[PDB]
RNA sequence: GUGCUCGCUUCGGCAGCACAUAUACUAAAAUUGGAACGAUACAGAGAAGAUUAGCAUGGCCCCUGCGCAAGGAUGACACGCAAAUUCGUGAAGCGUU
RNA sequence: GUAAGAGCCUAGCAUGUAGAACUGGUUACC
RNA sequence: UCCUUGAUGAUGUCAUACUUAUCCUGUCCCUU
RNA sequence: AUCGCUUCUCGGCCUUUUGGCUAAGAUCAAGUGUAGUAUCUGUUCUUUUAAUAUCGUCCUCUACCGAGGACAAUAUUAA
């Protein structure tokens, strides 16, 4: 089918830093880079020195995979699709071969048009269960360096006869001796071998995490960074969630708090939930084993 | 959706006759029938039409009387269509109207 | 094989006007140009539904039936020759009133075969 | 940029005001893939012996045609060890409770 | 005995894309 | 531990016999 | 008698099987001679003259290069 929708699905670092945006709507302008069925192309200018970005994929190919239509990054977290599927499950399995892709597209678009038109169709129930490591490397500030005109290919040959009037950049292109420079559109879409996603998951592997007990059954918790502006009667209230809490040794001369629970399971938990995440009394509460 | 113009007419008639017979035998069989045996009744109907055209008396020794009566009914219907088409084309060939050469040979063969 | 029957038809819903107008083609027949772009309606004398609503049909039907039945009622030398009058009372023997539901034994078909084969 | 300022006030500059208010699928490109007959070898046109008109039917097969005309070999394909639910007799020989 | 692949077997017409992620921790009793 | 390389000749060809997208037919014998 | 294995006979499933239409769609016939292909049988290679065709130097033209002409024997076959 065609698509024919109003107001595209965009993030905030592609839609520009101006709250006042002019965009044009073309009814069936291009085809999708994934679906190859034609859609409504929206085209705007992000800012002042930017590139005139436009939407690349359908409303449907962004409903299936919860991304922005031009940068193909997540709407909520802003990370590549392979990273978000790595920090979640992968149960979409969109077909890549031709006839199966258009058949699956027709049927999932029928499922979309047999619904409200507001939610991620299959990604919702798995989007309830969230806040993995992907929340701990999500970019806080907008990356406005994407919205930036291409390298002038006449200036690379030293023949840019426009000079100062050329809107294209006179600066270095990136070295092709780089994994970060292949980057197919469909490889970035389907979550297959995206090198940006490789570097983000590698950064992710390094990152701090809750760990297992050195010895069996030990529910002893070695808590560093307590501080003397807190009270131990509240800890219990913020801890009871887990189960009956075993031993609760308290030391304020090192500001370390040792804890004990019935089962080791609960102690692992309290690490997991607790490690590099929990803060109470506006003060970070750091945890270790033994 | 192609139109039945002039060279599709007999093929469309004999396409629809088979379909009407198929619907009637799907409605005529009782509740515990294996729902096979449609092709054989269609072959009995084609053979009954050939035996009508050859003026051969058509009788199958063992056959259920609803199937036999329905085949006789539809063979009489195709007989009527065949004969009225022959009368119409013979009146056209007699008056000198625009006729094909193939309809002249077909009409001689029917007459 | 090649020569085979159908046993199922082709289904509709997958061409030129079926779901998305076959994704909005720019191809159109000469039979699809504007033509008879104005519905004619029944006037007051013809059989408009205002006039049909109050009418008692049974009395008028019985009157027309009576008039039709009344019309059908008011409508209705060599004496030495070896063979005598063979047709004595044959008053044309009304075969041309009979109608037969048989294309081989009809009267029209017997006239047809009498005319067209010598 | 132009004009008006009983603007400094000369014809030099400056000030004020008015009108005028957002082009570009942004490349003269770099790229990226799928594609021109047609030649190369092979390859040979359905209907139970042979020579043959054809009309259909079905759809992840198209071409020519403005065609809901008509052609494309009857346009091609279709040719299948065509197995879908669910069993019982009788004696006979051998071993067993 | 000619368009039917298949393949080849060499080509050619569409594209003016999206995208480049970097930051760190203490020890102590009978 | 039979030895253990950077590679421009090998099996044919001719003749005879048995079945066509060529070759020509519209055609006949034999005793009383 | 009952349970199990193996001969043997037989019943029921065996449409699991004839997958259209038209003027039974139509018609109903052959011999000889050559050429080509395939198969089978028999036996061969490597390690002088006649005919045809066309790198060096010199000259001219045009902008070291290109074209044109002339000259110097070469290749094939047979005894
Ligand atoms: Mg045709
Ligand atoms: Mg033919
Ligand atoms: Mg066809
Ligand atoms: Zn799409
Ligand atoms: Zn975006
Ligand atoms: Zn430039």
């Amino acid at each position: 089918n065609w698509e024919d929708a109003d107001f595209p699905i965009l993030c905030q670092t592609c839609l520009g830093e101006n709250p006042y945006i002019r965009m044009t709507k073309e009814k069936y302008g291009k085809e999708c880079k994934i679906c190859a069925r034609p859609f409504t192309v929206f085209r705007w200018c992000p800012g002042v020195r930017m590139r005139f970005k436009k939407t690349e994929v359908c409303q449907t190919c962004s409903k299936l995979k919860n991304v922005c239509q031009t940068c193909l990054l997540d709407l909520e977290y802003g990370l590549p699709i392979q990273v978000r599927d790595a920090g979640l499950s992968f149960k979409d399995d969109m077909p890549k071969s031709d006839v199966n892709k258009e058949y699956y597209t027709q049927n999932m678009e029928r499922e979309i048009s047999n619904s409200d038109g507001t939610r991620p169709v299959g990604m919702l129930g798995k989007a309830t269960s969230t806040s993995d490591m992907l929340l701990k490397l999500a970019r806080t500030t907008p990356y406005y360096k994407r919205n930036r005109p291409h390298i002038c290919s006449f200036w690379v040959k030293g023949e840019c006869k426009r000079g100062e009037e050329c809107p294209y950049r006179h600066e270095k292109p990136t070295d092709p001796d780089d994994p970060l420079a292949d980057q197919n559109i469909k490889d970035r879409y389907y979550g297959i071998n995206d090198p940006v996603a490789d570097k983000l998951l590698k950064r992710a592997s390094t990152m701090p995490r809750l760990d297992p007990p050195e010895d069996k059954t030990i529910t002893t918790l070695y808590v560093g960074g307590l501080g003397d502006t807190i009270t131990e009667t509240d800890l219990r209230n913020h801890f009871y969630q887990f189960g009956e809490i075993r031993t609760i040794t308290v030391v304020q001369r090192q500001q370390c708090a040792f804890i004990q629970f019935a089962t080791r399971q609960a102690a692992e938990v309290a690490a997991e939930k607790s490690f590099n995440k929990l803060i109470v009394n506006g003060r970070r509460l750091n945890v270790k084993w033994g | 959706a192609k139109t039945v113009t002039k060279q599709r007419v007999e093929s469309h008639f004999d396409l629809e006759l088979r379909a009407a017979v198929m619907h009637d035998i799907l409605d005529m069989m009782p509740e515990g029938i294996k729902q096979n045996k449609a092709r054989t009744i269609l072959q009995h109907l084609s053979e009954a039409w050939r035996c009508w055209k050859a003026n051969i008396p058509w009788k199958v020794p063992g056959l259920p009387t609803p199937i036999e009566n329905m085949i006789l009914r539809y063979v009489k219907a195709k007989a009527d269509w065949w004969t009225n088409t022959a009368h119409y084309n013979r009146e056209r060939i007699r008056r000198g109207a625009t006729v094909d050469k193939t309809v002249c040979k077909k009409n001689l063969g029917r007459l | 094989t090649a020569a085979r029957p159908t046993f199922e038809p082709a289904r509709g819903g997958r061409g030129k006007g079926e779901g998305d107008l076959s994704q909005l083609s720019k191809q159109y027949s000469s039979r699809d140009l504007p033509s008879h772009t104005k519905i004619k309606y029944r006037q007051t004398t013809q059989d408009a539904p205002e006039e049909v609503r109050n009418r008692d049909f049974r009395r008028e039907l019985e009157e027309r039936e009576r008039a039709a039945a009344r019309e059908k009622n008011r409508d209705r030398w060599d004496d030495d020759v070896v063979f005598k009058n063979c047709a004595k009372g044959v008053d044309d023997q009304k075969k041309d009133k009979r109608f037969v539901n048989d294309t081989l034994r009809s009267e029209f078909h017997k006239k047809f075969m009498e005319k067209y084969i010598k």
